[PDB]
RNA sequence: AAGUCAAAGCUCGUUAAUGAGUGAUGGCGUGCCUUUUGUAGAAUGAACCGGCGAGUUACGAUUGCAUGCGAGGUUAAGUCG
RNA sequence: AUCCGGGAGUCAGACUGCGAGUGAUAAGAUCCGUAGUCGAAAGGGAAACAGCCCAGACCACCAGCUAAGGUCCCAAAAUAU
RNA sequence: GUGUAGUGGUAGGAGAGCGUUCUAAGGGCGUUGAAGGUCGAUCGUGAGGACGGCUGGAGCGCUUAGAAGUGAGAAUGCCG
């Protein structure tokens, strides 16, 4: 034992940010977002305390898919029954249920335990153009990342 | 105050009136001790320094000579037939600090 | 000359047990399984005593990442400039400074910015 | 003249020629150094252990 | 030389070798004999020559 | 494979010393023995606790250590005890 | 390194560069020559992995430099020129 | 003192030690509580050793040497 800063539970203060997704490839937007959420960029990082922030994503319809993957990046599922493999979707979810897109392409790039789940419910993604959360005064981030 | 010191192979942050544990020193219980090397002088006017800020010392006295608790290291190899057994009590000399940089 | 086996064994076994207080079931009242558990615990203790020294470097590194990057200094170029301007702070102290004494950390970042600028 | 010789590798997995050339000079552990004169035989040993040892020409 | 202070001539009495008492002596589990083979049963070994 | 390293909180207060109990959460991690080129093996043995349970002795032979005499050493059977 | 003497285990090997045989210039095949490692070797890389690449743990520390391999996120480091 | 150097390892060879019962001499403890049992946050590099609290109620330590029915987790072991 010696002296190294170990964040407690409540001392950490979270903020609110608003990020656009207008003409950005899916990968990199998700990457920046996922890095912000886990609590990095805060020198008070602690690898078992949830020091994250709250992210709000706008215009989830105008997200960009480079080349093909408009009609080739085939998602999947399986219903745990014989012959249940339902590959239903494609890069069509941009149209419909556009929340589903980022809510997988990020719920992948996180850890896989409770911390990596309670660190996921801080996500709020809106295909539209304006959020209802003005009750909490979110700010804006930029992307040259 | 606020200062940084090289002892053993490590650094430490030092403040007036608080003790500090370090490695053995070859000095007796209750004599003065001076550390040569400083790397920073903090507080409210940071004196950053090229290695070993020139002309900065740290007094302080020694109060005890005592070892730690045992760190048993028994090794064994499975499917074969072997154990080695060990023991250890590392000695560390507690040091009370007074009169940071003069 | 018949040497009986009076109490040479219980000393040994009950010395093993006490070394296994609080194991998740019948691994604290079975003189056969307590021993195997103690053995594996010894292996793990040894290995991880060599990992306690690994992590804290990766941890201080991530913290220097977070704090430094805010000043436009990537976590490489900061260390590079520092080891170029002949400044030799130890990572642990750099992490501590980055967390607490923001003014001093920014002073160092300024000196480094000046350093590799040459 | 003289030569400074330093081990810069490991011998694990390299044959006796390399091992028994090294041992003959005084190279036991990594980054151990030995200073030797420059005959026309020492340079031969160095040419046979080039890849395992870097050398300054003092 | 008194009864309660006896000392033997130094280097004049060895100790013994009791074989098969635990893997630290170096002679447990096959009693310094190795693996199978009729040199390793009870009373193995062939006649002389 | 059920732990160890890291650790918030909660309750304590000892052979008095860098204290004890528990433990949210993170990192890492495929028992023990035997036989085998090779083991977590889906090769083979143990239900658990306790007790007993395996290189010894007599007579020869040989080499090292030591001790008493040394061109010498040395008794056996047997008698008194 | 040689010589004299006291005490043994070993005689079922495996894969991988290389050069040859039988095979069908097939086999994690079989049988030899030669080098390493495994057997008797833990730590890093190859997602996990005896035999591949790097390297041989007496012990302690919440210090520093590098090899193989790497530098968007899981996961430490360049969204480098 | 101080320098130099080395310290993975199965079959196996070598060396030094811990512990149990008994015998011999010397010196000791014990109803003002011995052996044995339980608990404790203690000591040595190891095997291991002390100290204190409770139970228990008649014999046991320590030093030097000697002799061994002297050390157990596995035998589809044997007895409860």
């Amino acid at each position: 034992m010696r002296t190294t800063y170990m964040a407690k539970a409540g001392e950490v203060e979270r903020k609110w940010y608003v990020v656009d997704a207008t003409d950005v490839p899916l990968g990199r937007l998700s990457a920046v977002v996922a890095s912000v959420l886990r609590g990095k960029n805060k020198p008070t990082f602690t690898p078992h305390v949830d020091t994250g922030d709250f992210v709000i994503v706008i215009n989830a319809d105008k997200v960009k898919l480079t080349g093909k993957k408009a009609t080739d990046k085939i998602y999947y599922r399986h219903s745990m029954y014989p012959g249940g493999l339902k590959s239903v979707t494609a890069g069509e979810l941009r149209d419909k249920n556009s929340r589903r897109l980022i809510e997988t392409s990020v719920k992948g790039m996180l850890p896989k335990n409770t911390l990596g789940r309670k660190q996921f419910t801080k996500l709020n993604v809106y295909g539209g153009a304006e959020h209802p959360h003005a009750a909490q005064q979110p700010e804006v981030l930029d992307i040259t990342n | 105050m606020y200062a940084i010191i090289k002892t053993g192979g490590k650094q430490v942050k030092v403040e007036v009136g608080q003790a500090i544990y370090v490695e053995k020193l070859n000095v007796e219980a209750g004599e003065k001790v001076v550390f040569d090397e400083v790397i920073l002088v903090g507080g409210e006017s940071t004196k950053v320094g090229a290695p070993t800020v020139a002309g900065a010392t740290v007094e302080g006295t020694v109060e005890k000579h005592g070892k730690q608790k045992k760190v048993v290291t028994f090794q064994y190899k499975p499917k074969k037939h072997s154990h080695r057994k060990q023991g250890h009590r590392q000695p560390y000399t507690k040091v009370m600090i007074e009169a940071i940089n003069a | 000359a018949r040497v009986k086996g009076g109490t040479v064994t219980r000393k040994r076994r009950k010395k093993v047990l006490k070394l296994a207080k609080g194991y998740y079931g019948s691994k604290h009242t079975l003189f056969k399984s307590a021993k195997e558990q103690v053995m594996n615990s010894y292996y793990y203790a040894f290995r991880d005593r060599r990992q306690k020294k690994r992590d804290f470097r990766k941890l201080w590194i991530a913290r220097i990442n977070a704090a430094a990057r805010m000043n436009g200094l990537s976590y490489s170029k900061l260390m590079h400039g520092l080891k170029l301007a002949e400044i030799d702070i130890n990572r642990k102290m750099l992490a501590d400074l980055a967390v607490n004494d923001a003014a001093a950390f920014t002073a160092l970042a300024e000196q480094a910015k000046d350093a590799l600028s040459k | 003249a003289e030569l400074k010789i330093t081990l810069k590798r490991s011998v694990i997995g390299r044959p006796q020629n390399q091992r028994a050339t090294v041992k003959a000079l005084g190279l036991g552990k990594v980054n151990s150094t030995v200073t030797k004169p420059a005959n026309e035989a020492i340079k031969g040993m160095v040419n046979t252990i080039s890849h395992l040892v870097d050398v300054e020409e003092v | 030389m008194k009864l309660h202070e006896l000392k033997p001539a130094e280097g004049s009495r060895q100790v013994r070798n009791r074989v098969g008492r635990g893997t630290s002596s170096g002679n447990g589990k096959t009693a310094g004999r190795g693996q199978k083979g009729q040199k390793a049963r009870s009373g193995g070994g062939v006649r002389l020559g």
